[PDB]
RNA sequence: AUUUGUGGGUGGUGGUGCAU
């Protein structure tokens, strides 16, 4: 009787409230259907129509002018910055061990290079990158310029010491590191179609298409 | 003087309104923003008695389609009384979702409800339920870069007030941007708060609060750049002479972290 | 002449225990 009672008084008071309800709708709909052009009549009959503003205007002056962003944040305490790392840390350390279980063609820009000096080229271009960046396909191909022209000045030159060449080429090691941070699918693509065209140079001639800068190419990917 | 008809129409239009939950407007009230009278007929359907959702789309549809100073007026002598008398008589100080929803689309077009409301809730002596109210919503949605400082610099040019420090805390909550005379105004305040060892006024002697302590250590934590080494110097002394017992340590933090523009 | 591309905040229009 409880459950019966209950739906017996809900669903009456429900229709209640849904004839109420329909009431308002259709007389909203009256409303629209003659008494809206009614409401066009009304308003041809009836007729109806500073210093904080010059404050606003002064401010106004006051938003155009001069500006500086300068919004910090909270503190972050030295142990919760050590925790927070350390647990990034160890976050790729069972992923780890979890996987332990399962400026565009090359001579675009080696003209530009070979015309300037790999001394500070690379710092050149990273900011030329950092340009781009500041205004990603563009950094990928920057990216494929990198590794190829890294791979050619390699198999180019041997002038630049221990101390002249070591110097860029670990600028480069940096910089690729923060572009492999950045961007991995193009780097990825980059060398397995460098490995493929390994494996047709081998193939065509197996002592003939070496390279020390297919050697670096493998120093590098392994530290990378 | 009006028509029997406009009247009755007005009526039916108010009494649909009010007693309408969901589904469509009236194409009467559609075209009354495309209306001249439109003050006069929503007096004549006693909009304080009609529903917050169609005051809402009411609020929507003269922003997409009206002017902004019919706007401004319907806005305000509207929606500025019916929220003080919401807040006011509501059963647990609690604003309604369709009002804040309306609110929401007045900050969104700021160009009619800061001269239409901001104002006048100083003036009207919004409660301290109300300004937090109107802090939170500030800080939901914001406003542009001219919109917010204008309204800070209106804010900070209008007296010392618990609701006027309210809204300057949630401004410095929104960190939007304070040009020199922005910060000119910033630091006035501050000194205007601060005692005068020959004229003085009443905030000189008159103790700060809680919330306007916070207001100072946000601006110290946004603004600190925007401070030449006067303004930074003026800030510390001030945050030292009548700053607060614990939020000093922050404030010269910044204040000595600030650098001179 | 608002909108798109880059980043990023992701919880209290909070309930509650208690004191006065």
């Amino acid at each position: 009787k409880k459950t019966k009672a209950e739906v017996m008084k809900e669903v009456i008071a429900k229709s209640k409230f849904y004839k109420q309800e329909r009431q308002k709708a259709q007389g909203i709909m009256e409303d629209q259907i003659d008494n809206l052009d009614d409401n066009f009549e009304d308003v041809m009959s009836e007729l109806m129509m500073t210093d904080l503003d010059k404050e606003y205007d002064i401010k106004v002056k006051e938003l155009q002018l001069d500006k500086r962003a300068a919004p910090s944040d909270r503190t972050k305490t030295e142990e919760e910055k050590n925790a927070e790392a350390e647990e990034k840390k160890r976050e790729l350390e069972q992923q780890r061990l979890d996987r332990m279980n399962g400026r565009t063609h090359d001579a675009l820009l080696d003209q530009v290079k070979k015309l300037d000096l790999d001394d500070h080229p690379k710092i050149v271009k990273n900011i030329i990158k950092a340009y781009q960046p500041k205004l990603k396909e563009k950094l990928g191909k920057f990216t494929a310029v990198l590794l190829r022209h890294i791979i050619f000045l390699s198999n180019q030159n041997y002038l630049k010491n221990v101390q002249s060449f070591k110097r860029t080429q670990n600028a480069l090691i940096s910089i690729l590191k923060s572009l492999s941070e950045k961007y991995n699918r193009e780097l990825s693509e980059e060398c397995r179609d460098y490995i493929n065209e390994m494996q047709a140079r081998y193939k065509k001639n197996h002592f003939d298409a070496l390279s020390n800068g297919d050697l670096v190419f493998f120093s590098i990917i392994g530290i990378l | 003087a009006l028509p029997e008809k406009v009247i009755k129409a007005y009526t039916t239009v108010g009494s649909i309104l009010k007693t309408w939950t969901h589904g469509k407007l009236p194409k009467l009230f559609k075209v009354i923003p495309s209306l001249r009278n439109w003050q006069d007929v929503i007096y004549v359907t006693n909009p304080e008695e009609w529903s917050p959702h169609v005051v809402y789309e009411a609020t929507k549809l003269f922003v997409s389609n009206l002017t902004a100073k019919e706007s401004q007026k319907f806005i305000n002598l509207i929606l500025l009384e019916r929220f003080r008398d919401n807040i006011e008589t509501s059963e647990d100080h609690s604003l309604n979702y369709h009002i804040y929803r309306a609110v929401k689309k007045s900050l969104y077009k700021p160009s009619a409800f800061f001269k239409g409301f901001l104002f006048p809730l100083v003036e009207t002596g919004c409660n301290v339920r109300e300004a937090t109210i109107a802090g939170s919503v500030l800080a939901k949605v914001s406003v542009p870069a001219l919109h917010s400082s204008a309204a800070l610099s209106y804010l900070l040019r209008l007296p010392f007030s618990p609701p006027t420090t309210v809204f300057i805390k949630i401004l410095l909550d929104k960190k939007y941007a304070l040009p020199y005379q922005t910060v000119d105004d910033c630091v006035y305040y501050f000194m205007r708060f601060r005692i005068l060892d020959g004229s003085n006024g009443e905030d000189a002697t008159r103790v700060l609060p809680v919330i306007w302590h916070k207001a100072f250590l946000t601006f110290a934590q946004r603004y600190k750049n925007d401070i030449t080494q006067d303004q930074r110097d003026f800030l510390l002394e001030t945050v030292r002479q009548r700053g607060h017992k614990d939020i000093g340590p922050e404030i010269r933090r910044e204040l000595l972290a600030g650098a001179s523009r």
